[PDB]
């Protein structure tokens, strides 16, 4: 149909100008290529953790806590304390 | 694949695979365990022998 074919033409070659050709758009002043492709590509990381989300900051798992291998001082006091607690058993 | 122009899914997977060991485990209990075991076992053996002797008496 002419109304279909003409619509397809005006909506395809112009769609070519918008997307399929890097001619941006004459009717609209700011091209989306200088707006979306790189800066708004940081919009994904603007919503994400910037230079940190894609990066995934290095955080190595640490060691758990222990008694510093100290039986010279902790063992005797622990024994006395446990025996004192045993006085009401 | 759902992200056609991610251009970072390669990088993200690279970091993921290269971050297979973020760090190590910490099984540093190798002499503290021995000393705790020695103290506990000697004390418990003394307790058990004392209990048996009390039973006999």
């Amino acid at each position: 149909q002419d109304l279909y074919l003409r619509e397809l033409k005006d909506t395809k070659l112009a769609p070519s100008t918008l997307q399929d050709a890097e001619g941006n758009v004459k009717p609209w002043n700011p091209p989306q290529k200088p707006n979306l492709p790189e800066l708004e590509l940081q919009g994904p990381e603007a919503l994400k953790a910037y230079t940190e989300q894609n990066v995934e900051t290095a955080h190595v798992a640490k060691e758990s806590e222990e008694g510093e291998s100290e039986p010279i001082e902790e063992d005797w006091l622990v024994l006395d304390d446990a025996e004192e607690t045993k006085e009401s058993h | 694949s759902v992200l056609k122009n991610t251009s970072v899914i390669d990088k993200i997977e690279s970091y993921v695979k290269q971050y297979k060991p973020v760090k190590i485990d910490a099984s540093k209990q190798l002499q503290v365990i021995e000393s705790f075991e020695k103290h506990a076992m000697t004390n418990a053996k003394e307790t058990e022998s004392l209990v048996s002797k009390e039973l006999k008496d």
